C-alpha cells in the first residue's frame, strides 16, 4: 500500500511539545488505514483506548487487525511515520518499562492497563498512547494469565477467582510488574476457551499411553525437580509411524493452544543503546 | 402511556457562501513529494501544507 | 528488484499456464524413486482439492490431468494428501514456449512481463477462491492459502483446499474468522479425533500467507483451452509473500 | 553494502586452516549477537556443542536466538562476516549433507554426529561446526523424530517399544539419510513437558467438556510446558533458494527469519 | 557450623593505557559515502575500514 505516512495534527503543540515529541519519534505507532496521509485522531490506537468498555480481548483482537509504524522527523507539526518494510533495520526508542532482554523477538503490547497514562501530551483531550514494547514470552504470560484468571469461574466461586487472581493477576518479573486489567469475564474469551477445550480433549486421545505413561515411569526410575512436581500432577504398541501422525496432529494442536494466548512476533533486535534507551530492530 | 418519537432527516442542500474582500489570508508552502516505490510503478504523493 | 527462478516444468505440464501466463506452482518430493522432483500448477492443485466440484475437477483434468492419472494424482489423489508435500512459490513469468518448459517464477514481487508492459494477474479457479472471502475490499486484500480437510473414513477420508482472500493480515484472528464457518469440518473432525486411539488422523487445517493485489482491479472470469472453459478469478497486481506454513485445528 | 561484523583468531593460522576458509568462502555461521566484535570463543557452534549434558532441543533453540549470518571472506587471521538481511539475494553453502533443490524452503538446524560427523577447522578445543541447512518439512520431522525418540526410549526395558525406537531410529530424505541420536536432560524435560500435557488433557478439562486455584495450579503447569514445547517447533526457516549451483556446493537464495 | 560466604562485588575501574612511539601503525581509508534510495530523512552512512 503505502511506506512513509504523513501525519498533521490538527491539535495544537507548543515549545514543550515540540520538545516531548522526539522522544515519541523514536517509538511507534499503528494505523488504522496505512494512507500517505492520515488524521491524528486516527493515528495510533488512543482512539479506542477510551473503550469504555475497556476490554483487552478488543485492545488484543485491533491491534492484531492494525499494522506498525515508526515515528519520525519533528519538522513544523508533521510527523513521518515510516511503515517499516518488513525484515530492515530501524531504531526504536522505549516507554515499555523493560530493558528489553536484548537478543530477543521485541512484541506489541496492547494498552499497558496498570494506570492509564498519558502517552505524549493531553491537548484538546488527546494523548498518543502507544503500544507498549515488551518481549515475546512477556506477552505470551500476558495473555496467558488473562485466558487463566477466566478459565477458573467457569468451575469454581468467582470469590475464590477474585482470591486467586489477587495472587495471579501481578505478574512478577524484573521491572515489569503489572496488574491484569480486572480479567474480562467475555465471550471473545469464551470463543477461544471453547477450543482450548476442544484441544485438550483432543490430546486427550493424541496422548499416547507411552506418552501418559513417560513421567509416571521415569518417577518409578529416578528423580528430577519437574519430574516431583510431575508426581503431583504386552502393553504399548510397535506402531511408530502412527505415532509419528499423532505427534504431528498433537504438534499442531499445542501450536493452536499456544497461539491462543501467543500474540504476534514483532521486532527482532539489532542493537540496544548501552543506556537501553533505543533499540535497532529487524523482523516486524 | 404515551410516546415521543423523534427522528432526524437529512436534507441536500446546496450552501452558499460570503465573506470579505481577502478575508482570511492563506500562506502556502513549495511543495515537496515524495517517492513511494513499488515493483510495478512509482506513486508521488505530492504534497504541499 | 525481484526476485525470479528458471525451474524444470515438464512440456506436458507447461499448458494452461502457457496459454495464459499466471498461476500458483508448488514444487514435491513425492513418493515415486524415478520422477521425485516435481512442480505443480494451481489448476493442477485444484483437482486434488474437493472444493472443486467435480464436473470442474474433471474437466481441467480432461486439460491435463491424463498426466494427473498417469503417476501424479495416483501420488496427491490416490495417495493422500498432506500439505508437507506441496509448498506455494508464486507466480509464473517466462511463457517459455522452448523445447523443454523452463518457466521462471518469481519468489517476492509483482508478477511481470519484462519491459513492464503486462503485468501478471493471478489465476485463481472459482472453486477454490471465493468462499472464505471477508468484508468489501480497499487495495490491499491479502491472500491466504489454507488447506482443509475433513474426516470421513481413511484417518482423514478426502483431501481438500481453499484460497482464502482476506484483509484481516493477523494469524489467530484469522483462524478464529475460519473457526466461524468451519464448525462442520471440526464437528467430524472431533469425531475421528476421537476416534484415533493409538491410530492417528492428522489435523483439520494449514494456513499460510501468499501475498496481496490490487483487489479493487481484482474481478473473476474465464479461461478456455483443450477441454473447454474454466471459470476463474483474476487477481491483478499480485504482490507475492509465501509466508510460512502455519496450521490450525 | 550491508552489515559486515570481523573475527579476530587467537590461534597461530595454519595455511590449510586458510585453504580451508578459501574453500568455504560462500558458508554460513552461527553467532551469539551482531556486536562487531567476535572472538573465536563466540563464533562457531562449538558454543553450542560444549555441554555434553544438553541436547537437541536446547541446541535448536540456541539456533533460533543467535544470529544466522554468511562467510563473505577471511583477510589474515580476521574473517568477514556479512549478516544477511531479509529479502536480498544471496549465494550460500551446503554444508549439511542434505542435498538442495530448485525453490526450496532452507532451515537452519544443529548437526548431529550420530552416524555422520563432519568435522572441521578445529584447533586448540574450537571447531567451526557449521549448522546443517536444511529443507524445512525435513527440519520439522527430525524434531519430531527427536521427540519421539526420548518419549518411546523409556520402553526399551521392552522388546516391542525397543523395536519401535530402531524402527524409528532413521531419517531419510532425497538422495541423503542419516542416523539419529538415542536419547536413553533437554529433551527429558521436554517429554516431561510433552508427558505432563499427555496426563493432564484427560485431566483438566472434563468439567469443561459439559459446560462448553487448584484447576489454576493444573492449568499453569500444563501452559507453562506448552510454551516451552511450543517454542521449539516453529523453524524459522532462513533461506529460500532461487537457483541451486550443481554438485550442490552452493545456492543462489533469498534470506528469510 | 562456620561459612565461608562469598562476595561478588563489581568495580567501575579507570586504567592507564601505555604505548611506545610508532606501536601501532594505522592505515586510514578514504572517507567513503555511502548513499541509499531517496527516502525523506536521507541519510548516508559515512565509513572508513
Amino acid at each position: 500500500m503505502e511506506t512513509t505516512v504523513l501525519v498533521t495534527f490538527e491539535q495544537r503543540l507548543t515549545t514543550g511539545d515540540v520538545g516531548k515529541l522526539s522522544r515519541l519519534i523514536g517509538a511507534v505507532i499503528p494505523i488504522p488505514y496505512r494512507h500517505h496521509l492520515l488524521g491524528s485522531s486516527q493515528v495510533g490506537l488512543d482512539a479506542v483506548v477510551k473503550d469504555k468498555t475497556r476490554d483487552y480481548s478488543r485492545m488484543r483482537a485491533r491491534m492484531r487487525e492494525m499494522t506498525l509504524t515508526i515515528m519520525r522527523r519533528v519538522e513544523g507539526n508533521q510527523m513521518i511515520l515510516g511503515v517499516p518494510t518488513h525484515g530492515q533495520c530501524y531504531t526504536i526508542r522505549n516507554t515499555g518499562p523493560v530493558s528489553w532482554e536484548k537478543g530477543d523477538v521485541l512484541t506489541t503490547l496492547p494498552p499497558v492497563f496498570s494506570g492509564e497514562v498519558t502517552g505524549l501530551v493531553s491537548v484538546s483531550d488527546w494523548d498518543l498512547v502507544l503500544p507498549w514494547i515488551v518481549p515475546m514470552a512477556l506477552a505470551t504470560e500476558i495473555n496467558q494469565r488473562m485466558m487463566m484468571l477466566a478459565l477458573l469461574s467457569l468451575d469454581r466461586s468467582h470469590e475464590e477467582v477474585r482470591a486467586a487472581t489477587a495472587q495471579l493477576r501481578v505478574v512478577r518479573y524484573r521491572d515489569a510488574t503489572l496488574t491484569l486489567p480486572e480479567i474480562t469475564i467475555d465471550d471473545t474469551v469464551l470463543i477461544d476457551m471453547r477450543n482450548v477445550c476442544i484441544s485438550l480433549s483432543m490430546i486427550a486421545n493424541l496422548s499416547s499411553e507411552v506418552t501418559l505413561a513417560y513421567v509416571r515411569k521415569l518417577a518409578l526410575e529416578d528423580s528430577n525437580m519437574l519430574l516431583m512436581k510431575c508426581q503431583e500432577i504386552t502393553n504399548y504398541n510397535i506402531t511408530p509411524t502412527e505415532e509419528l501422525n499423532k505427534l504431528t496432529a498433537l504438534f499442531v494442536m499445542i501450536r493452536q493452544i499456544t497461539d491462543v494466548i501467543s500474540e504476534q512476533p514483532a521486532f527482532l533486535v539489532c542493537d540496544v543503546s548501552p543506556d537501553d534507551k533505543s533499540a535497532l530492530c529487524i523482523y516486524k | 402511556f404515551a410516546l415521543t418519537v423523534v427522528r432526524t432527516d437529512t436534507f441536500e442542500t446546496d450552501t452558499l457562501l460570503y465573506s470579505t474582500k481577502a478575508s482570511t489570508a492563506v500562506i502556502i508552502n513549495t511543495p515537496i513529494v515524495t517517492k513511494e516505490d513499488r515493483d510495478i510503478n512509482t506513486v508521488f504523493h505530492v504534497s504541499q501544507n | 528488484q525481484a526476485i525470479t527462478a528458471r525451474f524444470f516444468v515438464r512440456e506436458s505440464l507447461g499448458e494452461v499456464e502457457q496459454k495464459n501466463l499466471g498461476v500458483l506452482m508448488f514444487r514435491l518430493d513425492t513418493g515415486i524413486e524415478m520422477p521425485s522432483t516435481v512442480l505443480v500448477s494451481l489448476f493442477f492443485l485444484s483437482m486434488v482439492a474437493e472444493n472443486v466440484s467435480a464436473a470442474t475437477k474433471n474437466t481441467l483434468a480432461a486439460i491435463y490431468g491424463r498426466e494427473g492419472e498417469a503417476i501424479r494424482t495416483w501420488l496427491r489423489d490416490g495417495a493422500w494428501r498432506l500439505h508437507r508435500v506441496v509448498h506455494p512459490l508464486g507466480c509464473t513469468n517466462s511463457i517459455t514456449p522452448g523445447a523443454t518448459c523452463l518457466i521462471t517464477c518469481s519468489m517476492r514481487g509483482h508478477s511481470y512481463n519484462m519491459l513492464k508492459t503486462e503485468i501478471y494477474p493471478l489465476l485463481v479457479p472459482k472453486e477454490i477462491y471465493l468462499d472464505l472471502d471477508g468484508e468489501s475490499t480497499d487495495e490491499i486484500r491479502f491472500v491466504y492459502f489454507v488447506i482443509t480437510y475433513d474426516y470421513n473414513s481413511d484417518r482423514q477420508g478426502r483431501p481438500s483446499a481453499f484460497v482464502v482472500v482476506s484483509r484481516i493480515t493477523h494469524r489467530h484472528t484469522l483462524i478464529n474468522v475460519l473457526r466461524y464457518r468451519f464448525r462442520v469440518s471440526r464437528f467430524h473432525f472431533l469425531n475421528n479425533s476421537i476416534s484415533g486411539y493409538g491410530p492417528s488422523t492428522g489435523c483439520l487445517g494449514t494456513l499460510q500467507r501468499l501475498g496481496w493485489f490490487c483487489s479493487r482491479d481484482s474481478r473473476s472470469g474465464i479461461v478456455a483451452s483443450r477441454a473447454g472453459q474454466l471459470s476463474v478469478v483474476k487477481l491483478e497486481k499480485f504482490y507475492v509473500d509465501v509466508g510460512p506454513l502455519v496450521e490450525f485445528a
